[PDB]
């Protein structure tokens, strides 16, 4: 389904990441479909011009949530991929805990709080290598 | 050897607000605007292992389904004749014609001079009206209530304002989450919870006093508040099962089709036929007896399993406070409800009002002119919930008392939408891995 | 051996039009402008960067002018119409200690209009000033009775300006001149960039330019065209020269049902004495201010010119007048005792009118409700907005009038530092590097 | 540093192309959060039917002008590259200097009066150089 | 061993319902509401070995011309000012000055108290109506619309001059043109090119007898949706115009009377000279020449020895029985029983009187009206007729005989009859097929 | 050729043209506001007519939106950045009982869709899962 088993653990959420990856876009898509169910009363909705305000901004911002999420993977390097290994290693003051509870016993839901704190840090640190990464990569075909 | 890995499409979630989209299913105003029908088969996900935190005072689906009502309530009059020229002095006498005791002096016989489809011409005409929308100058001459403050629109006479249950569907990128708890306190941790793609199909039912055509708190009668200890704040008081209401307005009416301008029409009441009799609400007693009890066996248990519990009549103010204000076939009755609540714990018939300008969702400057319903009457509705306000009790720590309370129409919504939560989802997250580039 | 490298990310912009958002700190401009601004504005400054500015061109002038205007009808555009008002007044003089000045200038006229019933009418009465009083052939009609409807600014809205800051939208930046005594056209050496202006107030006058930036180091004068007497110039002064406003009228109110919950606001008695309106300009202040323009205008036509200023020519008062809006109420200055001496305490009084046709169009008219009480205004004169005189030969004395008229000039005057570009990210140049 | 060292030598200025990549939605995003900031004030521009739509406008069209320089990039093979080369060689008459003669202390902003009107002639050599490349890899892989 | 390829960028359409945009060639509201220029030169791309399926008589783009015109319509009238002061009872005589013996009785006279700029004052004034405008009580006279709608008055500065428009398509979407020649409305189209915009329609609105539109090339063409059902319409497409000169000879005078503050009324005035009354001109022959082709193309479908006959039109109102013409602003109503009034048979100048009327129910909606102001001077019009529409009289079931008539009034048929060549489809780009190719 | 040109050639002849229709069902979009800019003053009086303007502002959305589906939906299948690609799925022959030879040569794209319509969803499902799988492995094989 749409959230899937998000009380599973963290290894087993990993099963099904593309079903939630493309649920933005496609849920986007089906909402026009679903407005062509009934093409005729198109007229009687567009006369209420707040209401066709409010859909085109909720449209517009779930466009530009979602490119802005790209793009940032795309700053990375983890365009294309769901799975994104970096050059980034991890810091035990984010989670002083093992690949153990962390994969098996822990849910999503739960890492989520627990390391809240470093969202923005780790952002920048894989910003930062990236960035590198590109310049070496050009000299070295140079 | 620890690296971090960057997921995309991780199931995680977070509190957030965003307009819902009303949906429908296979001249009725909210079908007329929920035209795209929900999902035929909206199957849930049962989000084994996941405890979610709710609030359902706090919730904000109840000011979205607020204020779309009014919204499409207001965009169903404004295309709509204004009654502005029917402001005028009118010259009232009793109906004496076949009167029983209970409305005399209720109902009046007025005349007035109102104009023609030509702008040199006026009309002598005349209509009966309800006491409680005329209002006598300084003993023949009378106004309409409403002169001295608003103005007055006549509803569209095609436009049916009848209850559709309507779900209320998340924008992607969102989830409505609900909770399956049998006993669920209003607040915090509640398990069983799935998610869905659309709410339960909620009517858009207008009371005060008394909760129509609800959900029924599956097996308990439950007593759920925000800050309970705290007289001031509503008590909403689901029941287990429903109690039958039969609301009537027995007189056989008449209606007139009046030109008051190029195309425009005045819907005016015209005579009666019949006896004219009283408006009114049967309730069986028995049933009414044996739901309070319950009510109260739960009330006790946050006033004290000794304590006495009195149930008292309405305060005072307007009638959208005092009376059960109940909307049915178009027509606007304010029923005497202290017939129910007269008892201390330790069939019954409500009379009730006819009004046709009235001022919906708790406002002034505007008001709303229900064309006459021909014919009688009949209406047959489900008691599913009450709500209660709690007297301070100065230092009496004996007894306690209760009233009819209510009047706020976000209390009508929270009753069907206290299990639901909208999330926003966040595909974005890291975790430590054993791999590196 | 160099082969082509495609860049993305490239500083690099350039001119364009797009549309900018108002952002801000019952007030209209207040009310409309909900986007906060970033309380530090991150400015850049640029280093190596030449660009051309020209606020004769400046297309941030023009959505000044659009936003303003569609904010006014905005606001204005729930409120009571007056129509009700437009019958035939009966009007007599005023007679309750007045003054020698006004002495017809405010009437007391009555009139028959409906009440909330529409088969009664009611006799009220209330005070007009005569600008806006037209005689019939004691019958009189409102002044705009025979162009266009009136109606009536609610009572609750405020339009004191608050600095309005405007702001461009991701993907544009604002380009800033910091050049001191910049031309207001050509090239500027000294720039930085940001994302919203400083904050201007949306200030309405005619002749003066009144609470705008006061000009660094000197003087400044800006034209398009000095050459040319068809152009208005702009004055920006270094050293501001307050002035001191008032309408010292005891006023009161009364409140007319109209309609079902229609009011109109009436102008009620004067409580004691009539006095005149006006505003005081330090004398000696003006007097060097003046002069400083005077040698500032010297040296673009010569160190033997003789500057003599004048009054204005004939017009509206829009024109003849120095418009100045204070407490929301309507002042009409007339400002020729600024302009009497030739470069070899000022009382100017001030009427009143209610009836306001603000902008340049002619069909709607909007009433300012009165204001109770007495008020005081003081204001600080940062410019003046000048024209020329006509053609001639004799170059020994030229005159110079207040101008202005056309509010664009007011906005003008802030935006001209500032431009509008896009940014461009993609491009290509060489590289000693190949697949 | 949204535009730091325009005027800067390309070759220096690169350094921010990082920066000013991320900028556009970045900031589109949160001009939409300051807004909401104040729900009370922002419900009122619900009446402003015009400023509804400008700003509609203004907000579709900064990503489609995105949307179109990254489809672009992706034509010519240089998808999630800032500084990609190709297999097209610099044609000598666009600029008639050497390297360091093109990075002789001149910025961007410069360096576009001297790509001029070559713009359009280059984009499409760019995508009939991608268009071989990836034939040639579909029968390649076929092998 | 096959497997799975994946392409973007596929050249395939579906069949697609979406909005276009309006587009105008290098005060008329045909023009400022279509901003966007079109493109001077257009490219059509010929489309080799693609047989395509039209069908003009679902096809959607009608309908949303159909709806843009009625938008754009109500738009044009919302800023002008209302008429409802002038619903008064009018004391009229009949106009007796000069008159042609036709026009006896079809001009009044009527004066009427409105009130002026002051809501205390009321004037004395008087104009001039058109007999169908106006309706008696039980002298004493009333305006038609009085009972059933307020009328509005048109502006008297916007033009609704026919300006030709292009519909164009929006990112995503193609418009597929049928060039084939004698493709009459349905089927396969084997000549077929892609668009991005239609050519310039001219959004002329009339009954009858369509104005103005498209020639047909080689043979006149007989386009219906069933031809068999007595129900349908049939849309003629001629392929050599037929010239028609209309005029409204009196010459005309205005007065503008000021009923409000900024509003002003406009009311026809005197007529200077004599009063004749408005027609138009068919070349006799012409039309003869012009109507036995379309004789031999029914034949086709309806016999040899099966007798053709044009009779006149059926019963209803003015926007039925005769030919609508909006011309210089001016309405129209058009006798055509001069044009259909013959019987053929097998191997084997002309003058159309007009009414003219003030009051107009444009768009056969009621409850709202359009005052169309009158018009100085003396007006004429030169226009091509260029198809008919034309129903079959249904009750010849069994016959040596078959009758046509004029029909029509629902204006989406007029535009049908352009558009019947164009259709919307929208590009779906991937798709998958075998490869030899694998990872 | 033309934006739909050689509509009605083999599919193996109509890769030829694949980023033709690639690029135009995008930039059109900019050209058209293009083409609006015009006349900004003309722009002004259509931004008061309402309805007109959320249609339009509908229209632009929806092209992006079906854009950007696709787009999405070639990442997920890992072919993004790629006109022409190649799967671990192979061809079923059940979806259609024909050689290659007779595929890309004598039929068109046109054809092949109604060819092959009904097996839409399940090969779109079956590309999805050799993604899944991969880029597991990838992250196993790093590790
Ligand atoms: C809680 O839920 C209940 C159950 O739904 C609601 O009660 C129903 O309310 C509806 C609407 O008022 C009632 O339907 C109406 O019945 C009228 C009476 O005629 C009936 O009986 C005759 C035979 O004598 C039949 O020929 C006829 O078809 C009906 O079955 C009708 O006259 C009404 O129709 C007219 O008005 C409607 C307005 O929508 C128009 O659409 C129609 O075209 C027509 O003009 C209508 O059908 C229904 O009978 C009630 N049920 C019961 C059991 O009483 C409660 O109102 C709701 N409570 C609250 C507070 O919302
Ligand atoms: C089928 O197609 C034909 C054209 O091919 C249409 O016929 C034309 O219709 C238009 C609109 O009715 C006619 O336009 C009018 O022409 C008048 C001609 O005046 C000439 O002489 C005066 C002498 O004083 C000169 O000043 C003038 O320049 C001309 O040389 C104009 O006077 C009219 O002006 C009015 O409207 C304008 C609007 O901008 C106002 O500003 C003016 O003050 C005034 O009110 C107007 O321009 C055109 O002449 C017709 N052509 C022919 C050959 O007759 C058919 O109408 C069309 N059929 C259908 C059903 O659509
Ligand atoms: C319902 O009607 C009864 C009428 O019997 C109301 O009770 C009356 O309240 C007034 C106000 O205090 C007293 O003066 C009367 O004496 C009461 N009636 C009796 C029995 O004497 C009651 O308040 C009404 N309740 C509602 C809900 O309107
Ligand atoms: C939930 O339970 C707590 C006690 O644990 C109580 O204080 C609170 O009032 C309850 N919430 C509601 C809505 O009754
Ligand atoms: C509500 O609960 C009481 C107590 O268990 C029970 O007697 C009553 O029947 C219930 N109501 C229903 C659903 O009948
Ligand atoms: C309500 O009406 C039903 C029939 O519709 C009847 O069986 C029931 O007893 C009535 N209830 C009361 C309280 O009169
Ligand atoms: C009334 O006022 C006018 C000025 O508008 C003045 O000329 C006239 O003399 C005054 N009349 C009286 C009696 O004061
Ligand atoms: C400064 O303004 C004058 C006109 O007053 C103009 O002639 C001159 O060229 C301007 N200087 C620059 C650098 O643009
Ligand atoms: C303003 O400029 C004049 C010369 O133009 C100078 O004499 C005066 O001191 C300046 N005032 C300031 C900035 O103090
Ligand atoms: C002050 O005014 C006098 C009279 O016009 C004039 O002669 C003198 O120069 C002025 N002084 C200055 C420069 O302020
Ligand atoms: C013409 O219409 C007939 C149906 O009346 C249809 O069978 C035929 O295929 C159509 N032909 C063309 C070329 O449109
Ligand atoms: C017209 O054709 C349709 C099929 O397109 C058919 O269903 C219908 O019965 C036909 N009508 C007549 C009158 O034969
Ligand atoms: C169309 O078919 C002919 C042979 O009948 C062939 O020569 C031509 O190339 C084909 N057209 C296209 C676009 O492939
Ligand atoms: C091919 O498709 C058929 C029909 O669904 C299916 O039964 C068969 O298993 C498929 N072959 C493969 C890919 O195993």
């Amino acid at each position: 389904g749409f959230l899937g088993a998000a009380g599973s653990t963290m290894g087993a959420a990993s099963m099904t990441l593309t079903v939630q990856a493309r649920n933005l876009l496609s849920g986007i898509v089906q909402q026009q479909s679903n407005l062509l169910r009934a093409p005729e009363c198109q007229q009687h909705l567009l006369k209420l011009t707040v209401w066709g305000i409010k859909q085109l901004q909720a449209r517009v911002l779930a466009v530009e949530r979602y490119l802005r999420d790209q793009q940032l993977l795309g700053i990375w390097g983890c365009s294309g991929k769901l799975i994104c290994c970096t050059n980034v290693p991890w810091n035990s003051t984010w989670s002083n805990r093992n690949l153990s509870e962390i994969w098996d016993n822990m849910t999503w839901l739960q890492w989520d709080k627990e390391i809240s704190n470093y969202t923005q840090i780790i952002y920048g640190l894989l910003e930062e290598s990236q960035n590198q990464q590109e310049k070496n990569e050009q000299d070295l075909l140079a | 050897n620890l690296w971090v890995t960057v997921y995309y499409g991780v199931p995680v979630w977070k509190d957030a607000e965003t307009t819902l989209f009303c949906a429908s299913d296979a001249h009725n105003v909210w079908a007329t605007h929920c035209c795209v029908p929900t999902d035929p088969n909206p199957q849930e996900i049962h989000l084994e292992n996941v405890t979610e935190e709710f609030n359902m005072w706090k919730n904000n689906m109840v000011e979205q389904m607020h204020t779309d009502i009014i919204s499409l309530w207001d965009q169903s009059l404004k295309p709509c004749v204004k009654l502005t020229p029917l402001c005028v002095t009118l010259q009232c006498t009793n109906v004496t014609n076949n009167i029983t005791d209970d409305m005399r002096g209720e109902l009046k016989n007025c005349s007035f001079n109102m104009t023609t489809e030509l702008r040199d011409k006026k009309q002598k005409v005349y209509s009966l009206f309800y006491r409680l929308d005329v209002v006598q100058i300084n003993n023949k001459e009378y106004r309409l209530i409403n002169c001295n403050t608003s103005a007055i629109t006549q509803a569209c006479p095609k436009v049916s304002f009848e209850p559709i249950p309507i779900h209320y569907c998340a924008p992607a990128g969102f989830a409505i989450l609900k909770c399956k708890d049998k006993k669920f306190n209003g607040t915090g941790p509640c398990t069983n919870v799935s998610t869905v793609q659309c709410t339960h199909g909620i009517k858009p039912v207008v009371s005060t006093q008394l909760l129509l055509n609800g959900s029924l708190a599956e097996e308990e009668v439950i007593i759920r508040s925000e800050n309970i200890t705290n007289n001031a704040k509503n008590i909403l008081v689901q029941l287990n099962e429903s109690v039958q209401i039969n609301c009537t307005r027995p007189n056989n009416n008449t209606r007139k089709s009046i030109r008051i301008g190029p195309g425009q029409w005045f819907y005016a009441t015209g005579d009666i036929i019949g006896d004219i009799r009283q408006a009114h609400c049967n309730v069986s007693k028995a049933t009414w007896n044996e739901t309070l009890g319950k009510v109260v066996k739960q009330l006790r248990k946050h006033f004290g399993n000794n304590t006495i519990i009195r149930f008292a009549n309405s305060s005072g103010g307007d009638l959208e406070v005092t009376t059960h204000s109940f909307n049915c076939g178009g027509e606007f009755f304010y029923c005497n409800t202290s017939g129910l609540f007269n008892s201390t714990w330790i069939s019954i018939t409500l009379p009730c009002r006819i009004k046709q300008i009235i001022n919906m969702w708790q406002r002034i400057g505007q008001a709303m002119y229900a064309p006459p319903i021909q014919g009688v009457i009949r209406c047959v509705s489900n008691i599913t919930g009450l709500i209660l306000t709690r007297d301070g009790g100065s230092t009496n720590s004996t007894t306690e008392t209760f009233r009819p309370g209510g009047g706020d129409m976000r209390d009508n919504w929270r009753s069907e939408l206290y299990k639901y939560k909208v999330v926003k989802i966040e595909p974005l997250g890291v975790a430590p891995t054993r791999c590196k580039r």
